[PDB]
RNA sequence: GUGCUCGCUUCGGCAGCACAUAUACUAAAAUUGGAACGAUACAGAGAAGAUUAGCAUGGCCCCUGCGCAAGGAUGACACAUUCGUGAAGCGUU
């Protein structure tokens, strides 16, 4: 253990590093690298992997999922929802973002908020199966006069 | 004479309804409405 | 040679948003 | 420090005035930690079977070079069978 450990770290670590520099982007390296911090629980190296990754290609819908799923799993309620909004920001039309925005506000009870960012979702006049989601939201609860509106 | 934030002359320490009466250091950055409306997301 | 193992090489600080991140911490290994 | 007050006034002292106005990583020290391309030792040149000519590309790699020239090993670095989960959204019986 106690330096035993330490080493092994050295030697993963570095190697990241290294094929990171090496090939600059080829993102499998970046993700690859978070997940493993991720695995060690050392969460702020691996947030900033993550915005070192953005950095390089903000436009990777794969990466901001592993990203903000990342601090979900670690229950970083706020930091999750702050990721949500900047990718949503960013790259307004991946409905993939907004899908999974709503839903973890739903998960964690907020439907102010779900609906909030619903109406925000709205405003880009998306894709008829956005809107029925947003009915269908509101259909979850009676709500019957807002899913007519 | 409530003693909760729900309900100066009182004399008290009353805080109505959420101000904090303790050291806290949050980071949240504050939202905010702009005139009449929004959430000032962006 | 000390820019990996022992300090942080490049930091940044996530920045903070509209929530509280400064209850959490983790756990060991 | 120099000169001048028909200064006190002898030639000693004292007084007044004018002129003259701010040097300096202070060390003649003490400490504190990266490099020699030395020898030694191990090992031993890209590309295809081998032997080799080279221009390049990229930069948390340099060196020589006055150089936007040219060299430094091309300077080094670059490692055919056959599917199914789990969750979410939408439409339907
Ligand atoms: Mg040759
Ligand atoms: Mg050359
Ligand atoms: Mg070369």
């Amino acid at each position: 253990d106690e330096e035993e450990l330490n080493d092994y770290k050295l030697r993963k670590r570095k190697t990241f590093e290294d094929n990171i520099r090496k090939n600059r982007t080829v993102i499998s390296n970046w993700i690859k690298y978070a997940q493993w911090e991720e695995s060690l629980k050392e969460i702020q190296r691996a947030r900033s992997i993550y915005e070192r990754a953005l950095d390089v290609d903000y436009r990777n819908i794969t990466l901001w999922l592993k990203y903000a799923e990342m601090e979900m799993k670690n229950r970083q309620v706020n930091h999750a929802r702050n990721i949500w909004d900047r990718a949503i920001t960013t790259l307004p039309r991946v409905n993939q973002f907004w899908y999974k925005y709503t839903y973890m506000e739903e998960m964690l009870g907020n439907v102010a908020g779900a609906r909030q960012v619903f109406e925000r979702w709205m405003e880009w006049q998306p894709e008829e199966q956005a809107w029925h989601s947003y009915i269908n939201f509101e259909l979850r609860y009676k709500e019957v006069d807002r899913a007519r509106t | 004479i409530p003693r909760l934030l729900e309900d100066p002359e009182i004399h008290v320490a009353q805080y109505p309804l959420d101000m904090g009466r303790k050291k806290k250091m949050s980071n949240a950055l504050a939202i905010q409405v702009d005139s009449e409306g929004k959430i000032k997301y962006d | 040679g000390v820019d990996y193992n022992a300090e942080i090489p490049f930091e940044k600080k996530p920045a903070l948003g509209f929530y509280d991140t400064s209850e959490e911490n983790y756990q060991a290994l």
